[PDB]
């Protein structure tokens, strides 16, 4: 073999982060994706006269 | 039930205070509006509640001055009594031209302005007073 070591082991742990990143996301968008209360129209929106 | 609908004495009483029509309506709007704005303070008020507290204020502010310290309404209350409720239209229709509905938008919460509450009943107090 003529063959050392490639691209990095920094890119690794860039990709890595990457992917660990988008895991917890969707992890947690997986949970808490729908909690819907309520929603009212602010037709007395008081700030603009009141 | 039955001896109250055939009962005359019960009808001509009846008549006697149907002579008082128009304050009744005048004061059950007070409770049907403040019943609609303590449910908009809890938050689930529909759109209707809203505008029915708007027309109380209205009713009571521009059509009730003149329907008890003169007993009569003609001219002016009627005018004046549309033109609030013309008035108070704009920051409704802009709000539902100019956007997808009413729904509030996240926003900055310091960028609205907001006063003691002492402030603003003492400014409602002295608008109702000038009115008056
Ligand atoms: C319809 C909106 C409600 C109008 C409310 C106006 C009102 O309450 O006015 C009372 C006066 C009569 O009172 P009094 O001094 O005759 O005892 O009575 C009136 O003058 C009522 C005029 C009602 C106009 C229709």
């Amino acid at each position: 073999p003529m063959e050392t070591q490639i691209i990095s082991d920094d890119t690794w742990k860039l990709v890595d982060e990457i992917w660990d990143k988008k895991v917890e996301e969707i992890k947690a968008e997986a949970v808490i994706q729908i909690e819907e209360e309520k929603k009212k129209p602010q037709i007395l929106m008081a700030t603009h006269f009141f | 039930t039955l001896t109250l609908v055939l009962d005359p004495f019960f009808w001509m009483y009846f008549s006697w205070t149907w002579l008082f029509w128009p304050w009744f309506i005048a004061v059950g709007l007070a409770g049907y509006g403040i019943y609609c704005f303590r449910k908009h303070w809890l938050g689930e008020a529909n759109a209707f509640e809203q505008l029915g507290i708007v027309t109380s204020v209205f009713t009571w502010l521009t059509l009730v001055p003149p329907a008890y310290f003169n007993g009569y309404l003609e001219g002016w209350p009627y005018v004046f009594f549309l033109a609030y409720h013309y008035f108070f239209f704009f920051n409704v229709s802009v709000r539902k031209r100019l956007y997808g509905d009413f729904y509030a938008r996240t926003h900055d919460p310091k960028w609205d302005v907001n006063t003691p509450l002492w402030s603003r009943i003492l400014f409602g107090v002295g608008i109702m007073v000038g009115h008056w």
